[PDB]
């Protein structure tokens, strides 16, 4: 069962991570049923 | 499918009527373990998987 909880905060600081709370809502139930044990993100590239 | 490599199908998203399951002579088993099979027209389930 794979679950996806998120949070979208506001937040001003510039570098690091901020200081405080913020609960993260569940928001996908996914009914995969297979092995996971590795993963990557992904970016976007901008072209000029 | 084969015993090693047994095929796994979800159900969802359905209104599933069991009483032809349980009135059909076809099976030789119908036996059930942590569900009555005569109360499995009165109960709601998610994520069912065959």
């Amino acid at each position: 069962y794979f679950k996806i909880y998120s949070k979208h905060t506001p937040i001003n600081l510039v570098r690091d991570l901020p200081q405080g709370f913020s609960a993260l809502e569940p928001l996908v139930d996914l009914p995969i049923g297979i092995n996971i044990t590795r993963f990557q993100t992904l970016l976007a590239l901008h072209r000029s | 499918a084969s015993v090693y490599a047994w095929n796994r199908k979800r159900i969802s998203n359905c209104v599933a009527d069991y009483s032809v399951l349980y009135n059909s002579a076809s099976f030789s088993t119908f036996k059930c373990y942590g569900v009555s099979p005569t109360k499995l027209n009165d109960l709601c389930f998610t994520n069912v998987y065959a």
